[PDB]
């Protein structure tokens, strides 16, 4: 039922690792401060998503037995997981609590921020029934580690190796799922169905990035690496 | 190599 002594370390140690991402605040604050131009918006996308690629690689680094899974595999964890994690931790922003009105005006910066009309609607709809689960921080970092550690990921040579380090993690999910959310036991389901629609954003994010009215898509040589860009 | 980056970040 409740948490054992060795997924209590695990947690403790993802949550510390975890938590050394760019602070919520830091991001909410630029974005309701004052209104850029699609260009501006579109350098602190670039900047933004910079920074967490490199973030996420050493996040990835410190999951336990990741180092000792085949090279060529670390690379396919890390490719296939990066834009999903960038939409989780996205997910997570803007669901964090702000004085009234604060979350309206954030949402109404990014629909005019100079993304494509078919592209906001599906990333607000995800949003949304994200922030209806009230994830914890514990639930944010344990779902971004099981989004790595995703066994199922295009070009992985060795699936076996990836399942039993991801197996913990929904382990203590499961556990942590039960423990928040006694009275709805679906809750864990949700949060693995919500992985599901975090997959459509792999399809078209080139594609999100490409049609942002902006004259020209400059990106960093770390981005066109995750991303399928230039 | 492709994913020079990445593999220079990961080791
Ligand atoms: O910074 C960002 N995302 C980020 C990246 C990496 C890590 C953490 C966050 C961008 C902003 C959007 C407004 C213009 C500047 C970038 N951003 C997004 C978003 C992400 C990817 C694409 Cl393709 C489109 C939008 N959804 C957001 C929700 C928030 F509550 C939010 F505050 C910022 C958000």
């Amino acid at each position: 039922m409740e948490l054992t002594p060795d997924q209590q370390t695990l947690l403790h140690f993802i949550m510390d690792s975890y938590n050394k991402q760019r602070m919520p605040q830091e991001i909410t604050n630029k974005i309701l401060k004052e209104a850029f131009s699609a260009e501006e918006n579109f350098l602190i996308l670039t900047e933004m998503a910079t920074n967490h690629v490199q973030v996420l690689v050493e996040f990835t680094k410190k999951l336990p037995g990741f180092q000792t899974l085949d090279h060529e595999d670390q690379i396919a964890l890390l490719k296939g997981s990066a834009v999903e994690a960038m939409f989780l931790r996205s997910a997570e922003i803007f669901n964090k609590k702000l004085p009234s009105g604060h979350s309206d005006l954030l949402e109404a910066r990014i629909r005019n921020s100079g993304i494509s009309d078919e592209y906001i609607t599906p990333m607000f709809s995800f949003y949304k029934s994200i922030g209806e689960l009230k994830m914890t921080q514990e639930e944010y970092a344990l779902l971004t580690a099981i989004v790595i550690l995703s066994p199922d990921r295009q070009y992985i040579k060795d699936r076996e190796a990836v399942e039993k380090l991801q197996e913990p993690l929904l382990d203590v999910l499961q556990k942590l799922c039960k423990i928040h959310q006694p009275e709805n036991p679906q809750h864990f389901a949700c949060l693995l169905g919500r992985l599901t629609e975090l997959r459509t954003f792999n399809h078209h994010h080139a594609e999100m990035l490409m049609s942002w009215r902006v004259n020209d898509h400059k990106f960093t040589p770390l981005l066109c690496e995750i991303w399928d860009v230039q | 190599k492709d994913h020079q980056l990445l593999r220079y970040l990961l080791d």
